[PDB]
DNA sequence: TAAACTGTTACAACCAGTTAAGGGTTGGGGGAAGCACTGGGTCT
RNA sequence: AUUGAAAGAGUGCUUCCCCAAACCCUUAACUGGUUGUAACAGUU
């Protein structure tokens, strides 16, 4: 089912997403140019910011983290053990899965029935050419315009050296003819209020992109290949994914940072059916667009459901307040 | 113009000899993306202007020569001027760009 | 009928329709010439830009992603469920048919009956010669000029490394040799107040273009070679495509960069005949150039119904101040 | 006049083999470069991965990477900062691109 | 002159022997009517020479070989004084037809 | 009733290690490539 | 004003239409600016 979930965290002395060294210490993060009023035209200033990638890779770490406690989690590739963000990156022939068996490519529908793992993150098979477009279609991470608007500087990025001290088995730093191993790095760290919008089209997870429906007798039912409650054990999984995002698993230098974050505003949308996307959160308006689709949808007529955290929102709205992330996605997921 | 003299002292932090190495500054006065840190690099290196002041009269080279004052506030005149981060990075990168280059500071 | 969109929308952070410069990893994203005076003559600067096929492509999506819930919905093309644009390709001299049978080709009227893609977005099969120019045109996707004006350049662009990390089943990263996939790729962002603008003829939807009107007693009348019924339905499905060509469907690499894609500004017009095609939000100043195109449209004759968000259009010129897309296409299908 | 020559060895030095360095990132952004803050950001990294080239030549015995004399940097700066129109400025940008790649003297 | 070679190695994204048959790249330096466009494409070609370098040494055909350094400077030497549009399309016509030659790949 | 004298402005190690810099898949299909209008001789 | 006087290769033609450089792809990972050093001595 289709859900799309947006909002703002907050973000403290993060090196997520950095664009590396390249060969030096100062490892450069990732930046992007945003546009921001500041009463004098929308010009465009440098911002940190992480991409989509980051936010689909750890989608992916976190469906294959759930598939890990799921009873329907056998068939799994044997790199999305290790949290290994290629799919069919190599011209091979025969994948390895971590059963035991092996897969071939040849009748796409029979490794969507099969393998999970390619299912909703898609898969770019190069040798014979199987490619299948992703339903996880995430955004990127931007701060407030506001923000940036009446701050009118002062740089979210911070830079920090740090160094691998040496000490070896005669206790002595060797400098180049002992072992030049002490080495410094200065790393880049972010901060800000910055906005996520993740779309998540399960409606179609397990459905083969070749022939999605039959239509045998001219009927409304997609061409399935797995029963239904596996399908449903994984569109649950797929969501519950989302639950590590909002608390602090995404990002790189996992280890070394760990990003902070926060719940401050999150708009959702659910529905089985076709709906539009919210809004990447980068706006002050937002809210207003948010509210304003939502309640066009509704006047168009759809059975989505819409979960605010304790936003105003407006009036005449059957939203219905959430006061965690876990606990929105359960109950995104109460009813089967 | 006036990026020689600052450039030639900035050179003056990594070159031939000269056993100490400060690229952290040069790396923060390049990619001066804000309004600032690129005058806290540049002050950096002229804290440790006496560190080389001394490195060069103690083993093998001549006294470096610090920037002279009127390129200072050129500099800074520059710096006040220019509004768009188009030109504070180009004025940055410029300045830090001569940090890497063939000087026979000791002969 | 026809139905002709124009508007300003504010991007960031997307790579958007981008070539890949070839088969090196530098993917950079599309970039057309555009002029803006800079009060220094209409100077030539290279920009970011979205190609109108694209939009071509995006439109079929939400068009069969619409006509999928219609009850009528099984006279599509077995690629238009695989989200497939491709119609009447090389050495094609039938149509696939998503009943899981082939069409041949006889007649236009015969092909836009059973396969309302050919209708809707066009159709050429090279075997059989046979051409119908879509009712949807497309315009590339330009910042405004007046943007341009505002941030003199800046490149636009980010440039961020995307490292494809492979680790093989023993646990090694692999130097190729392996068989391991690691890769750099890096790939291109842009942002700006981007310039839309669509053009939607459903007039001849059911009706061939190889005899449009029978003239039974010298009167116009379109030849509808389909039930009315099924007629309206496409026309609410093609209208209701709209909306997630506006929402967040837009561009490519939507997996990994789906930007905010906020509507900033938006004018629309419909009537029942032919009408001028709307100016693009590329340029610095159109708003009064569309308030004397309604007003002098309205006072000859036309009665044209104009829909506006975030646009004042005046006060003699008459038009809905719409709060959405949603609300937008709600007011395009209420006349049926 | 003079930078053609110096700036080629250098980029080939930071591009050519008997290395295991082969960092494309920085000629893409000098080439791929509209704007010339961003050329002079790629030049600048190029310039900057001097240090790894020259000890990585020590340890195999390679020849020392020459680095562009200080007139090649005085006349690129002038023709960056008196060309403001983007036509010679890419011009200028993709012919260090081209030079990044060149077979010159490497290694015996 | 200096034909020969850049010839040799530019055609080598074409070749039959190498399964990545970069047109495009070869369009662009075909009809460029200015000097940067093609400049990018003979940019775009030593930047994918690279891989078929390591394409060829992995199938065990001799691997290609960089342009000599003084073609690349008579190019720049000659590409300067393009003030007609007509020689420029020359040398860029020339280049694109010694792009489509047979050579001794894989004996 | 007097208003800091002075040695000192960090040393030293280190200034990215490696791995890959597209993988693949397709390089115009397919129709036509002038439709007439203007005839130059040799005979009666 | 001339082997020249009169003198339309000219009159209609959408190179057209259809077509996502598209799809999958955590510079990632591990890595403390670390360690020692009295603003100290002495002052009506």
């Amino acid at each position: 089912m289709y859900v799309r979930i947006s909002g703002r965290i907050r973000l403290n002395a993060h090196s997520l997403n950095a664009q590396g060294g390249g060969g030096t210490n100062y490892i450069e993060i990732t930046k992007t140019k945003v546009t921001v009023r500041t009463e004098n035209g929308w010009t465009v200033v440098e911002v940190p910011a992480i991409t989509g990638n980051m936010l689909k890779h750890w989608h992916f770490v976190g469906f294959v983290d759930y598939f890990k406690t799921t009873p329907y989690g056998v068939n799994l590739t044997e790199r999305a053990l290790r949290y290994n963000g290629t799919r069919f990156g190599q011209g091979e022939t025969t994948a390895t899965k971590a059963n035991g068996a092996t897969v071939q490519l040849n009748d796409e529908a029979t490794i969507i029935k099969e393998l999970a793992d390619a299912d909703v993150h898609g898969f770019l098979a190069p040798k014979t050419g199987r490619r299948r477009v992703s339903l996880v279609k995430a955004s990127f991470i931007l701060p407030t315009e506001d923000f940036i608007k009446e701050v009118e500087g002062e740089r979210l990025i911070t830079a920090i050296k740090h160094n691998r001290v040496d000490v070896d088995e005669k206790g002595a730093i060797g400098s180049s003819k002992e072992g030049t191993a002490q080495m410094l790095f200065s790393r880049e760290y972010a901060t800000g209020l910055y906005g996520f919008s993740i779309v998540l089209d399960l409606g179609l997870v397990g459905i083969p992109q070749g022939l999605p429906v039959k239509f045998e007798e001219n009927q409304p039912r997609p061409n399935i290949v797995i029963d239904p409650n596996e399908r449903k054990a994984r569109i649950e999984s797929a969501l519950k994914a989302l639950i590590p995002m909002l608390s602090g698993y995404i990002g790189a230098n996992l280890a070394r940072s760990f990003p902070v974050f926060k719940v401050e505003e999150l708009v959702a949308i659910a529905s089985e059916g076709p709906i539009p996307a919210l809004v990447h959160g980068f706006y002050e308006d937002y809210i207003e667009a948010n509210r304003s689709i939502i309640k066009n949808a509704r006047a168009l007529g759809f059975n989505i459901e819409v979960f605010t955290y304790n936003v105003d929102l407006g009036e005449d709205i059957e939203a219905t307040k959430v006061s965690s992330v876990e606990e929105l996605v359960a109950n995104l997921v109460k009813m089967v | 113009g006036w990026i020689r003299n600052i450039g030639r002292y900035l050179s003056y932090l990594v070159d031939d000899t000269f056993e100490e190495y400060a690229y952290d500054v040069v790396d923060g006065i390049a990619k001066a993306r804000t309004q600032e840190e690129l005058l806290e690099g540049v002050y950096k290196a002229l804290r440790l202007a006496p560190k080389l002041k001394k490195k060069a009269e103690s083993k093998g080279c001549p006294p470096p020569r610090i920037p002279s004052p009127e390129d200072i506030e050129a500099l800074e005149e520059k710096v006040e001027q220019l509004s768009n981060p188009k030109d504070l990075r180009k004025l940055a990168v410029s300045l830090a760009l001569w940090a890497f280059a063939s000087w026979n500071n000791c002969p």
